């Protein structure tokens, strides 16, 4: 009706007076800061830290936990809900990690939402502006639809590699970062399909069906080793840290960066394609956002751990060697794609220089952080063997 | 050259084809079931659109909280008892939201169909949102309320008391430890569908009634996401229905999941509602019967009959053991008030009438006991009295169910009075029901949780409280209190003077 | 000193652990600790309140020593005892599949954990084991879960019934 | 204090009790829809129309006005606050116009805010990803810093052309669109400087000062006619409608669209420059946005006015011809810029194709609307006469 | 490869150089001053950052409104009198915000320095936001309030009454017609600095006091933008301070601007506060003296001293005419209640005591009159009495100042009672003060606004009302009312039966 039936304590005269009368003269404690006991990473405690740190009910027997005692219910056989046994890495405190971008859920969906709506505006402006007219047909129907399209499966696989980590992460801050690294990968795979669906609307005859790209991924040669690496990272790794580390600090940092930035971002422009770079901009931004988090966890927190620095670097060096070979194989097979381009698109020197950029960035941003002795020319020479 | 774009459904149409075949493409987790490879999902979302729909909700929520609600001093104008109740309600729910993240990550790993993985993924992200939302409620009340203690450090001060243990069983370990399907039943088919979805709404009502408009703002927003999780639970059943293993194990895992959830909720939710409020909304007795029996155990569960799902065989015992459950528990929670992170209050005259009115016989049992305790000076710091002493004097031991962690006092309870004590390989175990007992007997290694008496044995009360930071910023006054008034607050010294020392009640048995 | 998070027992074990400076000695002490203090089959419940924490400290030492002693291939594929991890995993799964009943199955799974829980076995193999062993154990246990009366189940488990109220 | 000293009628028991007691049993009118008397352009009245239509207090002597009488205070001499005398165009109702995007202030700043935040994120990812490494130094230090930067004065000039219209517009719906059209123009100009400032930060010797690009605009040959047309559309036009129509449906639709889309947007990619296209994507999205509004006002409302259809078309055809010449001239001069490009960048076959795109697009979107009969060949021919 | 970006300030550093020289690069508007083209602005903003800072405010605001406030039924639990008052406050302010757009657009054109243009431009956009915000307030009260009539159509129903004309003079025409600098003085130097900035805040105070939390949510958000406009007005003076024309014309345009603005707000604003509310915040006399004499006339004007700015010479005159101004006007507003788009209420007992306490002599004049009118049945439709009749009976003519449009009644007023009547080329003109008289004598062609008596002359009251849609949805009940109760509402017929016919009061001198 008018005022409704339900009476509310905040506005109902009778109820509010009863409430007001029971109130103390002033707060029963002046410490009005939730999470006041959390060691701040920065000058002052951030909202990101207060709302996140210690949400995970770990007992002290899992490094950094504040609770005590065993879990209340475990797996058949005895496996603990969460335990040290789920990863080879050790630390003095699993809650030390901090996403440098301080992303909790609200900030995270806010930014992705801005990107979504702006993406919509971009496409409507792109289509209304008829910019598709200047795109090379072959590049569009062959390289974007088949090869860029096949790459969605690569990103989809890397997304899935995160499933076990979402379940096993030993702290809130690591779980949140991990969940967001994985979510951004599925987003990219979906944006790759989004572009194909958009082209199917503005280009007569373009088929948005994933059949072609999927056949390329599952049975082609260009992505054969890439797919083999992805299947391994995702399903053969049962260690949540080996998974996240190898995915972001080895495979995606080398293969991913090469394909996205040194192939498609670098060549699409040459074929009158401003469309693909729009989506790759998002993928590279996400890649750089993830890197900060990946570096803080594996290098700042674990690789530099006051008690397990040496141990952790040994393990990560191990993982890097383990996954570098399959990653090189991935790049090597991808080299086969250059032979498909129209003559004069690019040459061996540009390709080589671009490989070195990716390798040098990787050595600086990752390898060097754990003292992994990477030989850049040896890596590039191994890859170049794939050029036909 | 017309303005065109692409939406979520248009991309989702092809999402199912994203997964591909390879020898090792299979779940990394132990399970008796096989989730169908072609299982589909109800909502056709992609990451971008998911973020947008949640982003919109956040704006409204935080807008109300930071603007109008703050201007109205909504964080203060709440009944003292409800400000305390939210310390527990919001932080305990927080852990459920948190563990549900890991739970759905485990289900995402279990599903083989890309669409089913995608559905679980949406929940993974929603449960992170909910974790942060529940955190924000405590965060808001600590910053703007009448008593920040507890609201501001529950993540560590919750570890002092026994109610927290049971919460971890149903909202933490029950969600992620076991067959992924068993976990899905605890979380989605039972947890959310039976208890959480109705619970979240009920809390907003009790909150509004007691002057709290902060919680309604956040929780009502949380509720908008639940529809998707319901569908995930439902789809879990569909995905495994045409598998022979289903007929063999589904109803057993479901029955166990139901008893697990119910065992804790039945007494705790009702206790927080009726004893943690000033203004009442509805008697827990009827709320429970409508929720569990009517809505869930009838409408909802019957819809899954076509998949072999049957009504939990322990449903009858749950109802019989429900009537006095919460009343029996508050006696224990109040007697052990020094172990909490919130302030408790004895029922006032007007409340006792309500209780008696709604639960005939309440006064002759609980009513008189509370009257005796206040006569003994339980609210006065100089009395040197803690209700626990009364339990000792009248030989009423308090035990902790080895499985559910729920505290019980069989000699003094009006509800269940069962007690089974077993000795196995040098350790004593105490059970309060025939369902939890079977669980332990069949799965001894899944239930080794040490109880507070076991961990605190031989320790003086004030020492446990001090060690686990159960103090206010002045470093002397206890966070927990036996009354909700602003004066005469008990200090650590008042408790030490009591010289109360913990002992393991089971050690009496030979 | 009798605290929850810090006490004499914990301090004493930290000292014992500091004196384990050889992989074989440390690994053997970890496994012995697990036989003595973990699972409902532990040889004793004397360390019930601190074993979880002490076990982690012992694991830390074994991990550190193993990483220093093993080459990269062995760190990934050998147990701390020098056994080939895949062989152990497969052999244990084979035993589990041959298990005649749920009672034999629980012994296999629980024992596997006590003996090979990571710093001993590489986590990759170990969790693959959990995946496989846990499945069979549950398949056997959850079949006709309620048929056996509590009176008889208590006998099967072999508990000593101390007291009953109903 | 904890409760404060101010008592609020919504929560204070005493005050709320008095208020509640004075309330009627039900609303005193069931028509709870503000702006219910406004004629909906679409199925149902939108928030956009409700909150905007009739905010301007025009009297009936200004077509569409709902008020009566003269203004309360006029200019010295007698000129009215607002009057029919400020534009040649006539109409049955100045309130007819509707922005197809239905933009009132909130949606407008929401979208631009998302773009600002994206933008910041993109620049951060760009720099961290080191994408500048693949950009042509000459194209950067010479075509982006000098020629693109000089174009900012063009957009800045079109921005200012809107000032008088922000003062003279005869309705709210028209005034709101106009303001946004001009605000988007200043934004573009500011984005051009932003890019140069960004380049200045990542390219050690790059100078962000507007000195160079300014002198090019003020004393160059490339944009001489461009600047002449701008200075005229801005300070020689005193008719708000001629200014708006001539800027958006003539000049910027031809010269602007060519420079932005057919030159920098089309050629930048060929020099490993995905940075500039990022900002041009905004300018074009903005252009297409303002286009729907420009079309609805001058064609849907005026050009097709139930009583002044023929009349308005005559005036706009007249305006089209009046400014088509200075616009065609601005283009010719710009053609001189191709001669400064490194050999092999593009050929007359391509430029001819791009010019026909701009012209054909113009004829399709503007020219044919008012029935100005334009010859694509003659225009393209006259413009093309500016090479070597 | 460090993550890098560029902020607003870094781009704004080069904004001044954006403008270039050329023959016709000058203002298109007539003006006696020369704004220096080296003038700078206080806030270094660019379009994108501006959008972001405003978008964030919108979030809070609309979030509070759509969520918490709606859940609290904030649109309803407001005093009837205040619900009516907001129909006038929000819509009348809306026009000020709207014309301010055109005004700052004119100033944008007037400025030559790129930075000064940029400052004015930011205001252009702000005033658009405020227009929409004020519209939203009426929109929300129309959608969720106790009486939508008026809130839903003020844009057309405001044209019926005389109060609207005066509002257009200070908030529409005063803002855009004349020397750009005169307009700036009316809008920013006087309007915003002296009245609106303080007024907006005060309104939120009176609103809160009367149960309205909707207006505070929106108006406080509007308020956050005002600092930019203050600076614009301040910079306007700095821009022309070095031009010789300034020392010759500035103080005259300011004085005129000052008198113009105060002439309307002094009576009207005080009337809306004290007579459009139940609960009072502060007597208008006290508020006025603080705002005009101290804060503005003293502190604010003082800071412009170094630029040749002196206190308006008409200041003393304004203060003498102020004291009873609002009280005198409400008599006219109520007497002519059928011409409004709002409902009026006579002071209740508590209110009359409040008025007498704060305005000695109030009761013996206004109080007795109101009681006389009420006892005669002015609130009852069957009485056949409308206060206007009482004015005719006691020969108390009501005139409209040809310049300010403010209604005045010389024979009854307790305040100013001067009256000047003139004939010029076949037309009569009535003036209420010496300043406005001078304005007309010197600028005849700037002031030809027809008054309500002139337009409605010979017309029967109900016909004017019907013609201008002064009716509620049922097509019979008047929007306007002489009381704020839910029963006995006046209809078009109740008015028609009175046979009231408008007459031009000035013709009596013929
Ligand atoms: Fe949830
Ligand atoms: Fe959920
Ligand atoms: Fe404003
Ligand atoms: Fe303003």
């Amino acid at each position: 009706s008018m005022l409704g039936e339900r009476r509310r304590g905040l506005t109902d005269p009778e109820m509010a007076a009863v409430i007001l009368k029971a109130l103390p003269e002033a707060p029963l404690d002046g410490n009005n800061k939730m999470g006041y006991f959390v060691t701040p990473r920065w000058k002052r405690l951030t909202e990101y830290e207060a709302l996140t740190v210690y949400a995970q009910p770990n007992a002290d027997w899992i490094a950094g936990g504040l609770d005590w005692g065993d879990w209340t219910q475990k797996f058949h056989g005895g496996r603990p809900s969460w335990g040290n046994e789920t990863t080879e890495l050790r630390t003095v405190d699993w809650f030390k990690h901090r996403d440098p971008l301080r992303r909790w859920h609200a900030p995270y969906v806010k930014d992705k939402a801005e990107e979504w709506r702006y993406t919509d505006r971009f496409l409507q402006g792109y289509s209304a502006d008829g910019q598709i007219r200047a795109m090379n047909p072959t590049w569009r129907d062959e390289f974007i639809n088949r090869y860029w399209g096949a790459f969605l499966f690569n990103e989809y696989g890397l997304f899935n590699a995160h499933s076990q980590g979402a379940r096993e992460a030993l702290s809130d801050v690591t779980r949140v970062s991990l969940a967001f690294w994985g979510f951004d990968k599925i987003d990219i795979a979906q944006m790759i399909q989004l572009e194909r669906g958009f082209l199917a609307k503005i280009v007569p005859g373009f088929d948005e069906s994933t059949a072609v790209p999927k056949a390329e991924w599952t049975n082609g040669e260009v992505y054969k080793s890439a797919r083999l690496a992805v299947e391994g990272l995702w399903q053969e790794v049962f260690d949540w840290n080996e998974s996240a580390f190898s995915v972001h600090a080895v495979y995606d940092a080398l293969f991913g960066q090469f394909v996205r930035r040194e192939f498609f971002q670098r060549l699409a422009p040459r074929f009158g394609d401003n469309l693909t770079p729009f989506f790759i901009n998002q993928a590279q931004t996400y890649f750089q956002i993830a890197k900060q988090g990946v570096q803080d966890l594996y290098y700042n927190c674990l690789g530099d751990d006051p008690e397990f620095s040496d141990y952790n670097r040994t393990v990560m060096r191990n993982w890097t060697g383990k996954w570098l070979e399959p990653t090189i194989a991935a790049l090597r097979d991808f080299m086969g794609l250059f032979a498909k381009l129209p003559a004069g698109t690019t040459d061996k020197e540009e390709i080589t220089a671009s490989l070195y950029r990716v390798v040098d960035d990787w050595i600086e941003d990752y390898a060097s952080r754990i003292d992994f002795k990477a030989d850049r020319d040896q890596i590039v020479k191994a890859v170049l063997a794939g050029l036909k | 050259r017309a303005p065109t774009s692409v939406n979520a459904q248009e991309v989702h149409r092809w999402l199912q084809s994203f997964n591909w075949d390879f020898k090792n493409n299979r779940t990394k987790y132990a399970t008796k079931y096989k989730m169908a490879n072609e299982t589909k999902e109800q909502f056709k979302l992609i990451a971008k659109e998911y973020a947008r729909m949640e982003a919109v909700k956040d704006e409204r929520q935080f807008g109300s909280l930071q603007d109008a609600l703050t201007r109205l001093n909504a964080g203060v104008r709440v009944h003292p008892k409800w400000n305390e109740t939210m310390k527990v309600v919001s932080n305990f729910l927080e852990v459920g939201e948190y563990n549900a993240i890991a739970a759905t990550g485990m289900l995402w790993d279990s599903a083989q169909a890309a669409e089913q993985k995608n559905g679980y993924l949406a929940q993974v992200l929603d449960e992170i949102r909910h974790t942060h939302q529940c955190a924000y409620v405590n965060y808001y009340f600590a910053k703007n309320g009448q008593d920040p203690a507890g609201h501001n450090d529950a993540r560590r001060t919750r570890t002092i008391g026994p109610l927290w243990k049971g919460m971890k069983r149903v909202f933490s370990d029950g969600f992620i430890s076991g067959d992924a399907v068993e976990c899905s039943l605890n979380l989605q088919l039972v947890g959310e569908a039976c208890f959480t979805n109705p619970l979240i709404v009920a809390v907003t009502e009790w909150a509004a009634a007691n002057g709290d408009e902060i919680t309604p703002t956040v929780f009502l927003s949380i509720e908008t996401d639940e529809l998707r999780h319901m569908a995930n639970g439902y789809q879990t059943v569909v995905s495994i229905a045409n598998d022979p293993a289903s007929a063999k194990y589904l109803n057993t895992d479901l029955n166990n999941a139901f008893w697990t959830q119910q065992k804790y909720f039945t007494p705790v939710l009702g206790m927080l509602f009726e004893y943690g409020s000033k203004f009442k909304v509805e008697p827990w007795v009827k709320t429970w019967d409508r929720w569990v029996y009517e809505d869930w155990g009838g409408i909802w569960i019957g819809r899954l009959g076509k998949y072999g799902v049957e009504s939990p065989r322990s449903l009858k015992d749950a109802k019989q053991d429900a009537y006095w459950a919460h009343h029996d528990l508050y006696l224990l929670a109040y007697a052990l008030w020094p172990t909490g992170f919130f302030r408790l209050a004895l029922p006032d005259q007007e409340e006792m009438e309500w209780f008696e009115a709604n639960y005939p016989g309440w006064y002759d049992h609980y009513g008189k006991i509370y009257e005796e305790w206040r006569a003994r000076g339980c609210e006065d710091p100089s009395s040197g009295f803690i209700p626990l002493m009364w339990f000792i004097e009248n030989n009423h031991p308090i035990y902790i169910d080895r499985v559910s962690q729920v505290p019980f006092c069989p000699s003094l309870a009006k509800g269940a009075s069962t007690l089974r004590v077993h000795e196995y390989n040098g350790e004593m175990h105490t059970f309060s029901d025939q369902w939890g007992e079977r669980m332990w007997l069949a799965e001894p290694e899944r239930y080794e949780c040490q109880n507070i008496f076991e961990q605190y044995e031989g320790r003086e009360l004030s020492e446990v409280i001090a060690e686990l930071h159960g103090l206010r910023s002045d470093g002397k006054t206890l966070i927990a209190q036996p009354h909700v008034r602003g004066d005469k607050l008990w200090t650590l010294d008042d408790i030490k003077r009591l010289n109360c020392v913990f002992k393991n009640p089971v050690k009496a048995f030979n | 000193k009798l605290g929850i998070h810090s006490n004499d027992t914990r301090d004493a074990w930290v000292n014992k652990i500091a004196q384990l400076n050889t992989l074989e000695k440390a690994a053997e002490m970890l496994k012995q600790f697990r036989m003595d203090h973990t699972t409902p089959f532990r040889n004793s419940y004397e360390l019930d309140n601190d074993y979880l924490w002490i076990e982690a400290k012992l694991e830390e030492k074994v991990a550190v020593l193993k990483a220093r002693a093993f080459n990269e291939v062995d760190f990934r594929h050998k147990t701390a005892f020098g056994e080939d991890a895949k062989s152990v995993l497969d052999g244990t799964v084979a035993k589990m599949n041959a298990a005649k009943d749920k009672w034999e199955a629980e012994k296999i799974h629980i024992g596997f954990r006590q003996a090979y829980k990571p710093p001993i076995m590489p986590v990759n193999y170990f969790l693959d084991g959990e995946r496989q062993l846990g499945t069979r154990l549950m398949e056997l246990r959850n079949l006709n879960y309620y048929d056996t009366p509590l009176e008889e189940l208590r006998k099967q488990r072999g508990v000593r019934v101390v007291h009953l109220q109903s």
